[PDB]
């Protein structure tokens, strides 16, 4: 904002949102559309971690896929394999027991609503990371988590979409980088 | 309607716009189209001295209008309507914003990243010059392209 | 004959519909012993 | 062969008389006291 | 696969579980935030002195005045009755 | 005195500033033997109607549902090719949204009984009608895009009709009347 | 005397009973047209019985063709 005013930190023509304050990580304050005036932010939040939690396997899945593949199942490209698995009923094997987990999730989300949990917070700490000992390093890794997260769904969307474009894999097209199919060839007149 | 704090106000509304819409508005879109033309007409004059390095086969020597159409294909143009588009998301909420009560003042966006407009007095010269250029380039993008409507010719061509 | 079909349609479709509705219209208050 | 429909149309009158007819018991059904009665029948109308 | 046991059901269940959950949660956050910010309001770049802006919004005019079947009859009498020959109008009682 | 849109005539008396969309033009005087709040209803309802509808026939023809039968470019043709069944459910299912919306008071006389300024049905999902002055102007557009609708429907089924060609086709290759 | 819609409807046009206008009125207007109107039935008299022949006209059967 060139001419002085109270404003936004990651963009500086917008004011700062409403109910939007600093103290959930990763706040760097952009929520243009306010989605957090129509709905809580902590239902929100309990989003955000969720779809990034989902993808942030699915990168270095969709990455793993490509260069191995467990004996037992045939490589295919990835996309490919969700049908080879959805036929084999593979995938109702995920989906069972990730519902099954869901459903233990669903009631969080209801305390999550009804003050109770923070968002995101299944208690799931197995390793000492962020230990009693290590709890100073929580707020610096609730930072890191957001921002893997917000890195890893924008990532493994672009994986897909250069996928399908290109038809060449993630690792591959790397290494062999083309144009999408026909541009340097085609004249459009 | 129209009163002297506006930069470039000579009083100039015979028809009367500024009495029923809002000015913020009307200056953030004189702004708008005007940052679009200048870009525009400097684009169509680069177009016919220099072209990009592969450009010239894919599309061969259509020009103005007609590299639109053939453009398209290339999805040249998607690509920028998809970019400009997340840009102007951002502007729809910044003239929300604006029109909600907010600080920001029409057109700015801010961008001044070699900080040209630092001095206070200097802006104001700037913001002058800016709609001024900006009047005139929507008048001449309009009539590069009417003059290629009708000559079906490049306006540095008409030149040469 | 589907204009014949369909006026045969209409007029007993409002007729039957007349009478539906009007005895689904609190017909047991229409009674003298009603106060 | 569903109500003797052989012709669409034929589900023109079947629907939207009923509906028409409905619309004016709506407003008879709006004017009522519509609370429950512990009775036979219900006097109120 | 056929019915409940199909993968396209169960697929087409969490679907419909997701909607039935839908009003619940977002409900809510709705309910905990509900655009109730006092920088939360519309914007238009027209003049609020514009013709046509009503001076109040919603506004509900009483209408203490004729039925809906004097409309009716009105609106007939455009028909067969309208006001274009009373304006040629031509200008004792025999005992 | 004098109604703003059609100055000769007198304004109607009915008509002051305070509904939205009120340049005084009720010529034939409707506004005199009806209650406004039920006109407007029916001015706002009958555009609503015909923005989903207008907006209806431009989209069908780009774009149409995989499900067979839904693949008449025109809409007027769609009507027919579409499963009689699925446009009763959908009658249906607008039928209950009237029922449910109005809350059962659906008549002149009733609808507007309790509150419910005219189409105020409740539908303001993200809250823009907070601000009274922004209200009275968003209110001004609904009805001047709903009134701009009613004539461009009409325009698109009349036109669509002679021409058996969907709206955006026919200005491409449009003919002349005699030709259809 | 019983009242209806359609009795109020057309009672002015049976209201002004043994209203009249005053002298000779119109006459003379009348007594113009009904000499026109005697004119008119002298000349279509005269066709038929054939004492008047209008030019491009022929009062028989065969006229039909
Ligand atoms: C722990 C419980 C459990 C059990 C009993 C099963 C059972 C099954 N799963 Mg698995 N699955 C589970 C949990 C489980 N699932 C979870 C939590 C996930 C992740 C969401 C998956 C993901 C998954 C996928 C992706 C696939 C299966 C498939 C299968 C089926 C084929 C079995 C097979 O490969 O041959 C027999 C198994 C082997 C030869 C592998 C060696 C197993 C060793 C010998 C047993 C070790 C103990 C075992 C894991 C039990 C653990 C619990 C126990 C310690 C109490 C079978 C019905 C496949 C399918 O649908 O069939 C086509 C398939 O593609 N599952
Ligand atoms: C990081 C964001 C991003 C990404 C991933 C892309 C991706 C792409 N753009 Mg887009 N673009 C972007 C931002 C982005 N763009 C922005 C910000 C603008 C300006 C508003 C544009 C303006 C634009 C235009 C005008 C064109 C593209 C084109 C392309 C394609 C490149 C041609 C090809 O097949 O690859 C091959 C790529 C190369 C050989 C060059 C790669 C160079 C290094 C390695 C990167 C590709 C789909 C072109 C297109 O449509 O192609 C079909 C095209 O004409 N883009
Ligand atoms: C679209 C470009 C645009 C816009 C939005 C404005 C807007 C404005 N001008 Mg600027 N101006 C422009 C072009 C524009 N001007 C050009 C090209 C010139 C040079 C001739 C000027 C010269 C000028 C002077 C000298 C002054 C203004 C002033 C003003 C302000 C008040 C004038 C008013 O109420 O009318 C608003 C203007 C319009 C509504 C433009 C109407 C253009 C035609 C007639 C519209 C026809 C309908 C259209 C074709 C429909 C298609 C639209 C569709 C694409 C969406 C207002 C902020 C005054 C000011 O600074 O006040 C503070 C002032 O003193 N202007
Ligand atoms: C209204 C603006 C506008 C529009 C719609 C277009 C549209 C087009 N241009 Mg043009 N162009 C513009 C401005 C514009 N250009 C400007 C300002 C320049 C000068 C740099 C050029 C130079 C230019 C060349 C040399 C070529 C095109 C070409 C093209 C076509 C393909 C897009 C492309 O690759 O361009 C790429 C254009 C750019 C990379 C210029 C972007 C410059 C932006 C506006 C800078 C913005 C300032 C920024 C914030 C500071 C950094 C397409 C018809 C190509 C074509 O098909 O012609 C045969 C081609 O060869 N344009
Ligand atoms: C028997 C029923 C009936 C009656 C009582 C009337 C009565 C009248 N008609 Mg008529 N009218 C009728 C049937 C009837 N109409 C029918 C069936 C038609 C054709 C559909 C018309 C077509 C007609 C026209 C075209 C006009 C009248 C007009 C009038 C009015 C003339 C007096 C005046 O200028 O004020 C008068 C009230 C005239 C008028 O000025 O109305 C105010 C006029 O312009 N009427
Ligand atoms: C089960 C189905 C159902 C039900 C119960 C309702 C219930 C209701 N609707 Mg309906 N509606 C439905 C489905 C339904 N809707 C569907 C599917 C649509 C299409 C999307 C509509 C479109 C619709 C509109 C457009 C309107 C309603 C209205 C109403 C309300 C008043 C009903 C009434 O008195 O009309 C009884 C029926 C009639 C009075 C007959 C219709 C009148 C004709 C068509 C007028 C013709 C004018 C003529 C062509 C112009 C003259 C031309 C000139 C040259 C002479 C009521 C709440 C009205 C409302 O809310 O008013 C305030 C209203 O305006 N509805
Ligand atoms: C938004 C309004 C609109 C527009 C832009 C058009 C567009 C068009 N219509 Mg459609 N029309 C509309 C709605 C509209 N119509 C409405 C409301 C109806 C009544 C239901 C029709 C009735 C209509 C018919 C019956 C058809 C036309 C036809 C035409 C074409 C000839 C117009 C002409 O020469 O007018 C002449 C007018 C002028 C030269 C002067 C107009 C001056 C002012 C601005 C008005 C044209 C492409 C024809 C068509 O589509 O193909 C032949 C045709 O048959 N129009
Ligand atoms: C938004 C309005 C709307 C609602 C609220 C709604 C609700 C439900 C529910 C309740 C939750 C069920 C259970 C259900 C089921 C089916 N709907 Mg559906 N439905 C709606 C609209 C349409 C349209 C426009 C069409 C359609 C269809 C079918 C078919 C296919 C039959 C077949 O397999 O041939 C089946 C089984 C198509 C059709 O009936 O074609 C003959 C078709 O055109 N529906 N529908
Ligand atoms: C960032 C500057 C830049 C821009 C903005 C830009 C825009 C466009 C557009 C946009 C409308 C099209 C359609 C287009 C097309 C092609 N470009 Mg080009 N291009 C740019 C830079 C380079 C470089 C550095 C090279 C290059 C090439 C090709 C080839 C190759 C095959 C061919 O020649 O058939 C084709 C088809 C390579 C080459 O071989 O050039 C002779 C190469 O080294 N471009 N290029
Ligand atoms: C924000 C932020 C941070 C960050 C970050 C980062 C690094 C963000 C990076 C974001 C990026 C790179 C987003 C890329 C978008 C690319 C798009 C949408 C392309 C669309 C293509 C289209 C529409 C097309 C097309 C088409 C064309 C052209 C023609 C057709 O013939 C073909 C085709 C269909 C292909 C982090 C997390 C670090 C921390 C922090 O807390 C906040
Ligand atoms: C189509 C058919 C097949 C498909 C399905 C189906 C259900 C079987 C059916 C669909 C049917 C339905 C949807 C067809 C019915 C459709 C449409 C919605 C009717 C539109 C009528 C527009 C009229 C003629 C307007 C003229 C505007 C005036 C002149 C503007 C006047 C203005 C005012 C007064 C004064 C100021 C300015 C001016 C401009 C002078």
């Amino acid at each position: 904002a060139v001419f002085q005013g109270d404003f936004s930190e990651s963009v500086p023509f917008l004011k700062t949102p409403t109910n939007l304050d600093g103290s959930l990580p990763g706040d760097v304050g952009f929520d243009p559309l306010g989605f957090s005036e129509v709905f809580d932010i902590r239902v929100l939040r309990e989003a955000e971690l969720k779809h990034g939690r989902i993808a942030m396997l699915a990168t270095l899945g969709y990455l793993v896929q490509e260069a191995y593949v467990f004996p037992f199942f045939d490589k295919v490209p990835p996309i490919q394999a969700h049908d080879v698995l959805v036929k084999s009923g593979g995938m109702s094997q995920i989906l069972l027991w990730t519902s099954f987990l869901e459903i233990f999730g669903g009631i969080a989300l209801f305390q999550t609503i009804q003050g109770r949990r923070y968002p995101g917070d299944f208690a799931f700490d197995p390793l000492g990371l962020s230990q009693g000992k290590n709890a100073e390093k929580l707020e610096r890794y609730q930072l890191a988590e957001i921002k893997h997260s917000r890195l890893a769904m924008l990532a493994f969307s672009g994986f897909v979409h250069q996928g399908f474009i290109t038809k060449q894999g993630v690792l591959e097209q790397l290494g062999n980088f083309k144009p999408i199919p026909g541009f340097p060839e085609a004249t459009f007149f | 309607g129209l009163d002297g704090t506006y930069v470039g106000d000579v009083g100039f509304d015979p028809l009367g716009f500024s009495s029923i819409i809002d000015m913020r508005w009307l200056r953030e879109a004189e702004l708008k189209h005007g940052r679009v033309c200048m870009l525009a007409a400097t684009g169509m004059i680069v177009q016919d001295v220099y072209q990009f390095p592969g450009v010239t086969k894919s599309f061969g020597d259509a020009k103005m209008t007609t590299l639109h159409d053939v453009a398209v294909k290339q999805g040249s143009m998607q690509q920028l309507l998809v970019w400009l588009g997340l840009l102007e998301i951002f502007g729809f909420v910044a003239i929300v914003q604006m029109l909600q009560g907010s600080d920001r003042q029409p057109g700015d966006f801010g961008f001044d990243p070699l900080n040209c407009a630092a001095n206070p007095d200097t802006l104001a010269r700037r913001q002058l010059v800016e709609l001024k250029n900006g009047r005139l380039a929507m008048i001449a993008t309009a009539g590069m392209l009417h003059h290629f409507f009708i000559t079906g010719k490049g306006p540095i061509q008409l030149i040469t | 004959m589907f204009t014949l079909k369909i006026v045969v349609y209409t007029t007993v479709t409002l007729f039957v519909s007349l009478f539906t509705f009007g005895f689904l219209s609190n017909d047991a208050s229409r009674n003298p012993n009603r106060k | 062969e569903a109500l003797g429909v052989d012709d669409g149309r034929l589900l023109v009158p079947l629907v939207l008389i009923p509906v028409f007819v409905a619309l004016l018991y709506g407003n008879f059904a709006s004017t009522q006291d519509n609370e429950d009665f512990f009775d036979t029948y219900d006097q109120r109308r | 696969p056929q019915g409940f046991t199909s993968p396209k059901n169960h697929f087409a269940s969490v679907i419909g579980l997701w909607v039935l959950f839908a009003l619940p949660v977002w409900s809510a956050a709705y309910k905990q935030a509900g655009c109730t910010t006092p920088d939360w309001f519309g914007v238009s770049q027209v003049a609020e002195d514009a013709p046509g802006v009503g001076l109040l919004a919603k506004a509900a005019p009483e209408y203490n005045g004729p039925s809906f079947r004097e409309g009716l009859e009105y609106v007939f009498s455009f028909v067969w009755k309208p006001p274009i020959l009373i304006a040629w109008k031509p200008r004792v009682y025999d005992e | 005195d004098r109604s703003y849109s059609m100055p000769f005539l007198e304004r109607p008396p009915a008509l002051d500033g305070s509904l939205a969309g009120d340049v005084g033009f009720d010529p034939l005087g409707f506004s005199n033997y009806f209650d406004l709040k039920w006109l407007r209803e029916a001015e706002l309802k009958h555009g609503r109607v015909c923005m989903l509808g207008c907006t209806g026939f431009i989209t069908q023809e780009k774009i149409q549902l995989p499900l067979p039968g839904f693949d008449n470019k025109v809409a007027t043709e769609a009507f027919f090719s579409v499963p009689a069944g699925g446009l009763w459910q959908i009658f249906f299912t607008l039928g209950a949204i009237e029922i449910l919306s109005n809350g059962g008071k659906l008549a002149p006389g009733d609808m507007f009984a309790d509150g419910r300024a005219p189409g105020d049905l409740g539908f303001d999902p993200l809250n823009l009608s907070g601000d009274d002055a922004a209200l009275r102007r968003f209110i001004l557009a609904e009805l001047k895009h709903c009134r701009l609708a009613m004539i461009g429907l009409g325009g698109m089924l009349h036109q669509m009709l002679i021409t058996k060609q969907g709206p955006l086709d026919q200005l491409a290759n449009f003919q002349p009347i005699q030709y259809y | 005397a019983l009242r209806t819609r359609l009795g109020e409807l057309l009672r002015p046009l049976n209201s002004e009973y043994g209203k009249v206008a005053p002298g000779w009125g119109t006459t003379p207007i009348m007594g113009f047209v009904m000499l026109l109107f005697a004119v008119f039935l002298l000349i279509i008299l005269q066709i038929y019985n054939s004492s008047l022949i209008i030019e491009n006209v022929d009062v028989d059967w065969a006229s039909l063709g």
